[PDB]
C-alpha cells in the first residue's frame, strides 16, 4: 500500500495504488484505495481493507448529513475531525487505519488532513502513507516545488506511487490518480504498472537497476 | 500415510500407499513408503519421511556389511534392534515410525517401531494417520492361518481404509510380499484407484505469446577446444 | 551503527556512513568513521550491533593485508567480498553470530572497474550500483532508482549521494549527524573532507 | 469457558433403505477412570427420533431435560401433537444447533457432539451431527469422537453414497453397526463392552434395545504374542 | 522470523519430449524491501542444472558447495556427474545437517548423458527426494505454482512448446507472491544443446 | 498399565495386563509386559515402553555377561542392576519396574524399583495407572505362602479390578510362574475374569 | 482454553460472464485429517436470483447465509417486495460481516448474480467485510492454487499476441457459459490433485436472467 | 478425603473419615464431613471445604423453605438442588458431594454429584481423594440389601483402607444412619479400624 | 511527542516545545505546535501518547473557555493547574488513562507574577522556576540549576533557552526538528517566530 497527496500551485494531487494482501499472497492487483465523499472531498485509505472501507464510507454518510442540516458543504477540518474522532473512540480495539481527507472549499482553500487509528490528526501540504510510504517520499521530496504545472504534479505523484510498486513488495498493481481544484476532484485514470514501468523507464531513462 | 503389515501361512505382507504431504498440500503423488533393508526384510515408514528414508537406509547399509562379515543371511531381529537402538539414541527426534516385517532362517517375522525406541510384536499392524482406518479393517476380517491370495486383498483393504478416509494417504497402493522359501515380490502400484480424469481444455500456449528480453546459448561442455 | 550508503558510478565507488555514535540516551560521539580500508582499492563500510562491528571490520582488514603481504599482490574486489561472505556465513551458525552489515566498495585494477558489493549479518552477498544497509534503502532506493545511471561521473554521483542525505535528514527520526563521504578509484582510497 | 469432566465417548450411526440406526456405549469416564457404567447417552423424542450424545455428560443432562421440556411445550394448546404437529426429528435438531451456536458466541458452549437421528412425517431418513462449536452436517454414516476415525471407514463400506442407502437392509446396517462397537471396544480406551442400540424405521417406529454386549471377540491370537522382539519364552 | 521466507523466491522445474526445462525469478528481498533484481538461483555442474529456493545465504552456501564437490567428483571419476546421482548427492549433504538445516528447496534437472532420459527432482529442507515425472515446484509461492503446474502442464511437450508453459506457469505464480517476481529467467535443456532465455515481466 | 508379583510357598508369580495406549488410542491390545532378564528373574515394566525396553536390554546384557563369569546371579543382583541404571539416569528416564525372580536358596523374591530409582524388597508388589485401584483389595486380600492356585487367584481378581476401573489397562491377563519346576506362561482372557 | 473457532476446509469459485454468472464449490467437509461428509452442500440459492458461499469455519459460513437470506426476506417486506440488487446485496453484507468486526464471521464470503443492467456481477469480501466486485474469485483452501490459473484463463494476463514483440496484450474477451465450466471444472480437479482438503464433487450454480441452474460433477475421493 | 453413602435394607448409611489438610498439615483432624440439610437427608462433602460449606447451608434454606409450602421433600429433590448450584457454578466451584436420605415410600436412596455437577443414582457411592485406593474393594464386597451390622462394617473396612493408603484422609470414622426408627450418629476411633 | 520545556524569569513565562511528529519510520512533520491557549494569559503545552495529547489539551480547552465565558472572568494560573492536575487525577484509574504530560505557563494578573507548573500523566503536580518533561530535564535541568537568576529579563531567558536546545540538539538521538518558543507575560500570549 503506497498512498499520497500533496498540495501545490494548482491545488491538490492524490495517487495510490491498488494492491491488497493478506500476508505474501497476493489477494488482488485492482482495489479502490480513494473513496469520493462528494465532489469536493476526497479520502485515500491505508491499512486495514474494512476498516477504511467501513467507517470512509460512513464518513461519507455523516459528511452528507451535515450538508443536509446546515445547508452547506462540509469543510475539510470538520470532516476529518468526524473521523478521528471516532477512531479515537475504539482506540485500543485494534481498528487499523492511515487515511488522508482531500478537499477544497471556499473558506480553507486547498485542505489536506492526515489521520489515523491511534487518533492523529494533521494538516500538511505533503503526505505518503502505508508500507510503501518510504519509497514515495524519495522521489517526492526530491522534484517537489511548490509551482509545478498540472500536467507536471500529476506526473510526480503517478512517478512516486510507481517508485514504491517498484521497491515495496506489499504494493503495486496499478496507480490511480486524482486531481482537486477550486471546482471539484478530477479522475485522471488507472494506470497499471505492467505497462507504466516500462513506459517510464524508456522514456525517462530511469529504472537502470532493471533487465530491460 | 497408511502402513500395515499382517502375517499370513506362510509368510508376511506389508502395505503402503503413496502420498507425501506438506502441511495441506500433496508434495508427492507416487512415492515408495515400503524400504529396502535385505533381501527378504522390508520396512514400511511413516512420520517424517527425510528420517524415516535415512534410518532405513543406514541400518540397511549396517545389514549387508554385518551379513558379509558374518556370511549369513540376515535376520528381521537384527534390523529391528538395531532401528529401536538409533531411534531411542534420538530420543524422537529421529520422527520416524515403521513396520518391519521379513523372511530369514528363524521364520517369518513382523513388528512395529515408534521414534522414541518402542517396539511391538503382532499378527496385523498399522501405522500413519491412516492407522485407524487400517485398523478397523484388519480387526473386522483378519484370522489365523489366511492363504496369500487373502492376505494380499486384507493388506490392499486396510490400505484403501485409509487412502478413502484418511486426508494424509492417498493415491496407489503399494505392497511387498515375504513368503518362506521363495524370493521377496514387491508389487509397487498394485492397485490405481485415483487415476487423474482427462481434462476438459489443453492449456498449451500459442508460440510466441510470453515475451522474451534476451536470449544466449549456455556452454555446458567442457573446454570448446581448437 | 545507523547509515551506511553505497554507490558505484562510471570509474568509482562511493561510499557514504553516518557519523554519529550513539549509546541509548546519550550521543557520544558525531565524528566517527564507519569504515576500513582492507587494500589500497578496496573499502569496507559497516554497520550493526557495537564493538561487533569493529571486532570484525578489523579481523577482515588483517587477513587481507596478511594475504597481500605473502603474495606480494592485491586481491580483486570480488575476491574480498566472497572472503567476508564466508566469514560471516560461517558466523551465523556459531555460539554467538558477528551482527555486522557491510558494503565492500573496491576499484579492480585489472578490469579497470569499480565493483560494489552488499553483504549483511547472514553471508547474504549482491553486487550491485547502488546499496544500502538498516532503514537507510526505505528512503534512498527509490531516489537512486530515479535519477542513477551507470555512466555518471564521480561529481555526479557525489550530487546524488547529497540528495540521498537531505532525504534522511528531512524523513529519519534519528539524528545521525551527517555524513563521511570516501571514493574509491583508480588512484586508490580518499576522503571527501567536505560535505 | 470450562473443561468436560465425566465424558462419554463415540456415538455412530448410518442410513439404511427404510430408516436409521444409531448406537452408543453406556459409559461415563472421569478421565482414566471408567466411573460410572450404567450411563444411557440415546435419547427418544416421541416415537420417531434419537438424539445421541457424546461428551460432557452433566451438558448431556442438560440437553435431556430441554428435550423433555421441548415435548411439554410442544403439547401445549395443540390438538394434533400426537399427529401432525408432532415433533420431527429436523425441529429437534434445529432447535438444538441453535442452542450449540448461541453457547459458543457466548464463549460458553454445552462441551458435545450431538447426532440427531430419525424419520420424518413423510417417511424420508433424518441424520444429522452438531457439536460445541455449532458446526452442522449431514452425511449417509455419522460418528463422533473414535467413531469418525474408526467406525466410519467401516459404516462407509456399506453406505458409500447416497445411491447405496435403499440397497442397504437394516440386518446388514445393524450388522455393520455392531460389528464397529466390537472394533471400538478393541480399540478406544474410554469406551465400554455394554451398549445401547436405537432403530427408527419408517414402517415398525422406534425400537430401542438396551443392555446389549459386545460378542465374538477374537483374543485367541494373543497366547502366541511373546516379548517385543527377540524374547523366544 | 521464517528463514524459508525473508528473501523469496521461485524455482520451477518440467520435463517433455526429449528435453527438460527449469526457471526461477530473479528477485532477492530483505521482506518487503525488494534489494536486488538479478539475483539467479540456478546453477549447473556440467549438464546437470540445480535451482534453489529458500534462505539466500543458504542458496550461495550451497552452491559453493555443490560446485566443491562435483569438481572433485569429476577429477576422481574422470567423467562429470549425472542428474541421478547428483541427486542423491543433494539428499545426502542435506540430511547431514538434519539438526541444524540449510533452509532451502533444492530442484535438480538434467538428462542423463548416456540413457539420454530427462529427469528432475525436488528435496525438502532435510533432503526427502521427490522424482517427478512430470514437474517439481518450491519456493514462496509453490502453491501458485502447483496450481499453475497441475492445470498447464502436458506429457511430452516439445522444448519450443515447453518454453512457453514452464514460462507462464512461472509468471502466473510469481505474480500472486509478494515476495516473487522482478524478472525470471528459463533454461530449455537438450542432450547437447542448452537455451537460457530471460523473461519481461511486471516489476512490482 | 496394572503389574503385580507374588511371593508364594512353592516361589514367585508375575503379572500384567496386556494393553498399550498413545492417549485414548490402544495401540497394542496384546502387549507382553512380563519380560525375561534371566532364566529365573523377570520383570514388569510400566512408565515409558522406550525406556523400559532400553533397561531390560541393558540389565539382561548385564546378567549374560555376569553368568558368564560369575554363574547364575542372585534376584538382589539382578534388581540391584535395574536401580543403578534408572537411579544414575532418573532426570532421562520415566521407569516404574518391579523385578522377580527365584533362587533355591532364596526362594522366591521381589523387588519394586518406582520413578525416582529407590529399592523396595516386599512380599508382594503392584504397580502401573491400575494399581491405585487395587491398594484397597490386595491389602485385605494377600496372605503369605499362598498355595500356587490360590496366588494364581489373588492376581487374577486383583488385576481384574485393575483392569474394570482403569482405561489404561485392559485385554489379556498375562502370568508367569517361578518355581524350582521351571517357567509356566499363563495367559487369561476377558471372558473368563470380568465375570469374577 | 476453548477455541471458538474451526477450519472445515473447502474451496469456492465465482466467475462473472457477459449476461451471467457462477458459483462454484466443491462438497467436501472436513476437520483435521477426517472426512465429514463427501456432500455438503456450500454454495445457496438466497432468492432475487443470487447466489452465496461463505467458506471457512462451516458454522459462520451458515450462519451468516441464514442471515443474509433473512435480510433479503425483510427488505421484501419493508420495501413493497423489491428486487434486491447484486450491489445492494454487497453492502447489506458489509455490514453483517463488519457488525462482528470484533468476533468476526472466520469466513472468506463470495456472491454472484447480475447487476442492474443484466451484466453477470461477481463479489468478494474478506471476514470483516472489505468487499470489491470482481470479474474472477477463487476462495477457500486452494485459493492460492486456483487464482493463478484465473489470471492466466479469464482476465489472459502475461499472455501476448504472437509475433508482437511484446507490446500487444491479449484482448480481454467474455467467456461463454459453457467455457467458464471447462475452466471451473478444470481448475477443481487440479485443485483436488494437489490439496488434500479439496475433492469428493463439485456443485455448480450458474445465474442468468432466466434464473439459477445447478450442475454437479464428481471429483476424486481420496 | 473419604466419603461414602450405603444403601442398605432398611435404608441407608453415611461414612466419612475426619481429616482436612491445608497441603501437608492437617487443619483439622476431627472434622464432620457428613452434614445434615434435612431431619432425614444428609450428604457428605468433598473438594473445597468453602464451597461445599456454602452449598449445604443453600440447599439446607431450600429444603427448609420448601418444607414449609410443600412438606417433606423427597431425596431426589434434595438431590437436585444439590445439582443445580453445582452445575450452573461450575467454573467458581470445587464440589463433589454424595447425597443420602430416607423416604419411607422410596426406602434409601444415594445420589453423587461430582465436580461437573452430573448427577447419578447408585446403590453406593464413594468419593474424596481416598476413595481411589478403595474401588476394587468396595466392588468385590458390597451386595444389595445387607443388613444394618454387614453395612456398617462394609463402611468400616472400606474406609479404613482409604484412610490407610491416603494421606489427605485420617482420624475418626464417623457415620450417620438413616431408617426409619430415626437417626443415629457413630463413630470408630484408631485403634478399633488400623487393626481390620 | 518529544521536547517540552518551560522557564519562568521576572515578569513572564516561556514556553519551548519541539516541532517533530514522528510515526516509527519517517518524520510526518516538522512544524507541529504542541500547545494550546486556554485564556488569554495562559498556555498549555503537552507530550505524550498520540492521539491523547491533542485530545486531552482540547478537551481542557473547552472546559476553561467555557468558565471564561460563564463567569465573565479569567481563572488564574493556579486554579487552572488544580483543576487540569483533577482530570489527570481521575484519568490515571480509568479503564484507559491519558498517557499526557503538561506543563502550564500562565501570567497573574492578580498579583502580577508569571507562573509555571509541571503535570504528568498521573496527576503529579509542582510549580517551578524552569521544567520539562520526559528525557529532555535529563540535558537541561543542569544547565538550568547553573544558569537561571530569578530576576531574569525575557531576552536572557531566552538565550538561556537557546543554550538549552543547542544541548540537545547536540547529545539528544532523535532529531526533533527545532522549537516553537511562545512567551506569556501581563499582556498575553505571543510567539517567537525566529528561533
Ligand atoms: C495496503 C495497506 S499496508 C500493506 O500498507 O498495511 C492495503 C490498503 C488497502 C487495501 C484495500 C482497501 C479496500 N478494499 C483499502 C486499503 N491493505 C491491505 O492490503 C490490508 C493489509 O492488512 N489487507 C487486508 O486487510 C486484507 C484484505 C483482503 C482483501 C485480503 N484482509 C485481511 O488481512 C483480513 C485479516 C483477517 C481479519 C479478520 C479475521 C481473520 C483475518 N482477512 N484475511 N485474511
Ligand atoms: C505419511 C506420514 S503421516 C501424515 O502419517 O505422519 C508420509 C510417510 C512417508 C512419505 C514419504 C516417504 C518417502 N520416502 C516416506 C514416508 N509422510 C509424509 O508425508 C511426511 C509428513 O510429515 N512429509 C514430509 O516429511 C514432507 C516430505 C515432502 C517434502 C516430500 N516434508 C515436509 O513436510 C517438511 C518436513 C518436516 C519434517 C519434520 C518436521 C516438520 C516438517 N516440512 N517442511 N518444509
Ligand atoms: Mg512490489
Ligand atoms: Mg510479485
Ligand atoms: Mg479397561
Ligand atoms: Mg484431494
Amino acid at each position: 500500500t503506497t498512498t499520497l497527496a500533496f498540495r501545490f500551485q494548482g491545488g491538490i494531487i492524490v495517487a495510490v495504488d491498488s494492491r491488497a494482501t493478506a500476508g505474501n499472497w497476493v489477494a488482488s492487483q485492482t482495489v479502490k484505495k480513494v473513496i469520493e465523499i462528494n465532489p469536493f472531498l476526497l479520502g485515500t485509505m491505508a491499512g486495514g481493507a474494512a476498516d477504511c472501507q467501513f467507517w470512509e464510507t460512513w464518513l461519507g454518510s455523516q459528511c452528507r448529513l451535515h450538508e443536509l442540516r446546515e445547508k452547506e458543504r462540509i469543510s475539510v477540518a470538520a470532516a476529518s475531525k468526524i473521523l478521528s474522532n471516532l477512531v479515537y473512540q475504539y482506540k485500543g480495539a485494534g481498528l487499523s487505519m492511515g487515511t488522508m481527507i482531500c478537499g477544497y472549499t471556499r473558506k480553507e482553500g486547498p485542505t489536506i488532513y492526515y489521520v489515523d487509528s491511534d487518533g492523529t490528526r494533521l494538516k500538511g501540504d505533503i503526505f505518503c502513507v502505508g508500507s510503501g510510504q518510504t519509497f514515495a517520499y524519495g522521489v517526492l521530496d526530491s522534484n517537489y516545488k511548490w509551482d509545478l504545472s498540472v500536467e507536471d504534479a500529476l506526473y510526480l505523484g503517478k512517478r512516486s506511487i510507481l517508485a514504491a510498486a517498484h521497491r515495496d513488495a506489499y504494493s503495486g498493481g496499478s496507480v490511480n490518480l486524482y486531481h482537486v481544484t477550486e471546482d471539484g476532484w478530477i479522475y485522471h485514470g488507472n494506470h497499471d504498472v505492467g505497462e507504466l514501468f516500462w513506459k517510464v523507464k524508456e522514456e525517462e531513462g530511469s529504472f537502470n537497476n532493471v533487465i530491460g | 500415510t497408511t502402513i500395515a503389515g499382517l502375517v499370513f501361512q506362510d509368510g508376511v505382507i506389508l502395505g503402503a500407499d503413496t502420498r507425501a504431504t506438506n502441511d495441506s498440500v500433496v508434495a508427492d503423488k507416487s512415492c515408495e513408503k515400503i524400504h529396502f533393508i535385505a533381501p527378504k526384510i522390508y520396512c514400511c515408514g511413516a512420520g517424517v519421511a527425510a528420517d524415516a528414508e535415512a534410518v532405513t537406509q543406514l541400518i540397511g547399509s549396517n545389514i549387508e556389511l554385518h551379513s558379509l562379515y558374518t556370511s549369513r543371511e540376515p535376520r528381521v531381529v537384527s534390523a529391528l534392534q538395531m532401528l529401536k537402538q538409533h531411534l531411542f539414541k534420538y530420543q524422537g527426534h529421529i520422527g520416524a515410525y515403521l513396520i518391519v516385517a521379513g523372511v530369514d532362517p528363524t521364520g517369518s517375522h513382523l513388528f512395529s517401531i515408534h521414534a522414541h525406541g518402542s517396539t511391538d510384536v503382532g499378527y496385523y499392524l498399522s501405522l500413519g494417520s491412516g492407522s485407524l482406518a487400517a485398523m478397523a479393517v484388519l480387526e473386522s476380517h483378519w484370522k489365523q492361518d489366511l492363504t496369500k491370495e487373502e492376505a494380499i486383498k486384507l493388506a490392499s483393504d486396510a490400505i484403501q481404509a485409509g487412502i478413502w478416509n484418511d486426508l494424509g494417504s492417498g493415491s496407489n497402493v503399494d505392497v511387498c510380499v515375504m513368503e518362506i522359501g521363495k524370493d521377496a515380490e514387491y508389487l509397487r502400484n498394485y492397485l490405481t484407484p485415483n487415476v487423474r480424469e482427462e481434462k476438459q481444455k489443453s492449456y498449451k500456449f500459442p508460440r510466441g505469446t510470453t515475451a522474451v528480453l534476451k536470449e544466449s546459448i549456455v556452454n555446458i561442455c567442457d573446454i570448446q577446444e581448437e | 551503527m545507523d547509515i551506511i550508503l553505497g554507490i558505484r558510478v562510471q570509474d568509482s565507488v562511493i561510499l557514504a556512513s553516518s557519523k554519529a555514535v550513539t549509546r541509548g540516551i546519550s550521543v557520544l560521539k558525531d565524528s566517527d568513521d564507519k569504515t576500513r580500508q582492507l587494500s589500497p582499492h578496496t573499502l569496507m563500510s559497516f554497520a550493526g550491533e557495537a564493538g561487533d562491528t569493529v571486532q570484525f571490520a578489523e579481523y577482515i582488514q588483517a587477513n587481507i593485508q596478511l594475504y597481500s603481504i605473502r603474495e606480494d599482490y592485491e586481491l580483486s574486489p570480488q575476491a574480498v567480498s566472497s572472503f567476508v561472505r564466508q566469514e560471516l556465513a560461517k558466523s551465523i551458525r556459531s555460539r554467538r553470530p558477528y551482527q555486522v552489515n557491510v558494503l565492500i566498495g573496491g576499484y579492480d585494477k585489472k578490469k579497470n572497474k569499480p565493483e560494489l558489493y552488499q553483504i549483511d549479518y547472514l553471508g547474504t552477498k549482491v553486487e550491485l550500483p547502488y546499496g544500502a544497509h538498516g532503514y537507510s534503502g526505505f528512503y534512498t532506493f527509490s531516489l537512486l532508482d530515479h535519477h542513477y545511471r551507470p555512466d555518471m561521473t564521480t561529481e555526479e554521483g557525489l550530487d546524488l549521494l547529497k540528495l540521498c542525505v537531505q532525504e534522511l535528514e528531512k524523513r529519519m527520526p534519528m539524528d545521525f549527524k551527517g555524513v563521511i563521504v570516501k571514493i574509491v578509484d583508480k588512484d586508490g582510497i580518499r576522503q571527501v573532507d567536505d560535505f | 469457558t470450562q473443561q468436560p469432566i465425566v465424558t462419554g465417548t463415540s456415538v455412530i450411526s448410518m442410513k439404511y433403505d427404510n430408516g436409521v440406526i444409531i448406537a452408543a456405549d453406556n459409559l461415563g469416564s472421569y478421565g482414566s477412570l471408567l466411573r460410572f457404567n450404567g450411563v444411557e447417552r440415546l435419547i427418544p423424542v416421541g416415537d420417531n427420533t434419537v438424539v445421541g450424545i457424546s461428551g460432557d455428560i452433566s451438558d448431556m443432562q442438560h440437553i435431556e431435560r430441554l428435550l423433555k421440556d421441548l415435548v411439554t411445550e410442544n403439547a401445549y394448546d395443540n390438538p394434533l401433537a400426537d399427529a401432525e404437529e408432532a415433533l420431527e426429528p429436523s425441529y429437534i435438531f434445529e432447535y438444538l444447533a441453535t442452542v450449540m451456536y448461541q453457547r459458543r458466541s457466548k464463549m460458553n458452549p454445552l462441551w458435545n457432539a450431538i447426532i440427531v437421528a430419525g424419520v420424518q412425517s413423510n417417511g424420508d431418513q433424518f441424520l444429522r451431527y452438531v457439536n460445541l462449536l455449532g458446526v452442522t452436517y449431514s452425511s449417509p454414516t455419522l460418528a463422533t469422537g473414535f467413531g469418525a476415525h474408526m467406525a466410519n471407514p467401516l459404516l462407509r463400506k456399506v453406505v458409500d453414497r447416497e445411491s447405496d442407502i435403499p440397497k442397504t437392509t437394516v440386518q446388514v446396517a445393524e450388522e455393520a453397526i455392531v460389528n464397529a462397537m466390537r472394533v471400538l471396544y478393541y480399540r478406544d480406551a474410554r469406551s465400554s463392552r455394554n451398549f445401547s442400540l436405537a432403530i427408527i424405521d419408517k414402517n415398525t417406529g422406534l425400537t430401542f434395545k438396551k443392555n446389549l454386549q459386545v460378542e465374538n471377540m477374537k483374543w485367541d491370537f494373543a497366547k502366541d504374542i511373546k516379548g517385543y522382539g527377540t524374547q523366544k519364552i | 522470523s521464517d528463514p524459508s521466507s525473508i528473501n523469496g523466491g521461485i524455482v520451477v522445474a518440467m520435463t517433455g519430449k526429449d528435453c527438460v526445462a527449469i526457471a526461477c525469478d530473479l528477485r532477492l528481498g530483505s521482506q518487503s524491501l525488494g534489494v536486488s533484481n538479478k539475483f539467479e538461483k540456478i546453477f549447473h555442474y556440467g549438464h546437470v542444472f540445480l535451482g534453489i529456493t529458500g534462505l539466500a545465504t543458504d542458496v550461495t552456501t550451497l552452491n559453493e558447495m555443490f560446485r566443491y564437490k562435483t569438481n572433485l567428483y569429476k577429477l576422481k571419476e574422470e567423467r562429470a556427474i549425472e542428474p541421478e546421482t547428483f541427486t542423491q548427492l543433494v539428499s545426502s549433504s542435506l540430511y547431514e545437517r538434519r539438526f541444524g538445516p540449510y533452509f532451502v528447496g533444492p530442484v535438480v534437472a538434467g538428462i542423463n548423458s548416456k540413457s539420454g532420459k530427462p529427469f528432475i527432482a525436488g528435496f525438502d529442507l532435510i533432503g526427502c527426494i521427490d522424482e517427478a515425472k512430470d514437474f517439481i515446484v518450491s519456493g514462496t509461492a509453490s502453491d501458485q505454482l502447483f496450481g499453475m503446474c497441475e492445470s498447464l502442464y502436458e506429457p511430452n511437450l516439445e522444448p519450443e512448446d515447453l518454453f512457453e508453459t514452464i514460462s507462464q506457469a512461472l509468471l502466473n505464480a510469481a505474480d500472486r507472491d509478494a515476495l516473487s517476481g522482478w524478472g525470471a529467467v528459463v533454461y530449455i535443456i537438450k542432450k547437447d544443446e542448452v537455451v537460457k532465455r530471460y523473461l519481461k515481466m511486471r516489476q512490482d | 498399565t496394572s503389574i503385580m508379583a507374588v511371593t508364594f510357598k512353592d516361589g514367585v508369580i508375575l503379572g500384567a495386563d496386556s494393553r498399550t495406549t498413545t492417549g485414548a488410542y490402544i495401540a497394542n491390545r496384546v502387549t507382553d509386559k512380563l519380560t525375561r532378564v534371566h532364566d529365573k528373574i523377570w520383570c514388569c515394566r510400566s512408565g515409558s515402553a522406550a525406556d523400559t525396553q532400553a533397561i531390560a536390554d541393558i540389565v539382561q546384557y548385564h546378567l549374560e555377561l555376569y553368568t558368564s563369569q560369575y554363574g547364575t546371579p542372585s534376584t538382589e543382583t539382578a534388581a540391584s542392576v535395574f536401580k543403578e541404571l534408572c537411579y544414575e539416569n532418573k532426570d532421562n528416564l520415566t521407569a516404574g519396574i518391579i523385578v522377580a525372580g527365584y533362587d533355591d536358596k532364596n526362594k522366591g523374591e521381589v523387588y519394586t524399583i518406582p520413578l525416582g530409582g529407590s529399592v523396595h524388597k516386599l512380599p508382594y508388589a503392584i504397580a502401573g495407572s491400575g494399581s491405585t485401584f487395587i491398594y484397597g483389595y490386595c491389602d485385605k486380600n494377600f496372605r503369605e505362602n499362598m498355595s500356587k492356585e490360590e496366588t494364581v487367584d489373588f492376581i487374577k481378581h486383583s488385576l481384574s479390578q485393575a483392569i474394570k476401573w482403569d482405561g489404561s489397562s485392559g485385554g489379556v491377563i498375562r502370568m508367569v510362574v517361578l518355581t524350582a519346576a521351571g517357567v509356566e506362561r499363563l495367559i487369561f482372557y476377558p471372558d473368563e475374569y470380568e465375570q469374577l | 482454553q476453548f477455541n471458538p473457532y474451526g477450519d472445515n476446509g473447502g474451496t469456492i469459485l465465482g466467475i462473472a460472464g457477459e449476461d451471467f454468472a457462477v458459483l462454484a464449490g466443491d462438497t467436501r467437509n472436513i476437520t483435521d485429517y477426517s472426512i465429514n461428509s463427501r456432500y455438503e452442500p456450500k454454495v445457496f440459492d438466497c432468492g432475487d436470483n443470487i447466489v452465496m458461499s461463505a467458506n471457512g469455519f462451516a458454522a459462520d459460513g451458515d450462519a451468516l447465509v441464514k442471515r443474509f437470506k433473512n435480510s433479503v426476506k425483510w427488505y421484501h417486506f419493508d420495501h413493497n417486495d423489491k428486487k434486491l440488487s447484486i450491489n445492494s446485496a454487497a453492502r447489506n453484507i458489509q455490514h453483517l460481516l463488519y457488525g462482528k468486526r470484533f468476533f468476526p464471521y472466520y469466513v472468506h464470503t463470495i456472491i454472484a448474480g447480475l447487476d442492474e443492467d443484466g451484466k453477470g456481477a461477481v463479489y468478494s469480501f474478506d471476514p470483516v467485510g472489505s468487499y470489491e466486485r470482481e470479474q474472477c474469485r477463487a476462495g477457500g483452501a486452494a485459493a492460492s492454487l486456483i487464482m493463478p490459473f484465473l489470471d492466466n484463463q479469464v482476465n489472459f494476463k502475461n499472455q501476448y499476441e504472437p509475433g508482437t514483440n511484446g507490446k500487444v496484450k491479449k484482448p480481454l474477451k467474455y467467456l461463454s457459459v459453457e467455457e467458464v465450466i471447462k475452466l471451473v471444472r478444470d481448475s477443481f480437479t487440479s485443485a483436488t490433485e494437489r490439496h488434500i482438503q479439496v475433492g469428493d464433487g463439485l456443485e455448480i450454480l450458474i445465474v442468468t436472467k432466466d434464473g439459477v441452474r445447478k450442475e454437479f460433477y464428481e471429483l476424486k475421493r481420496d
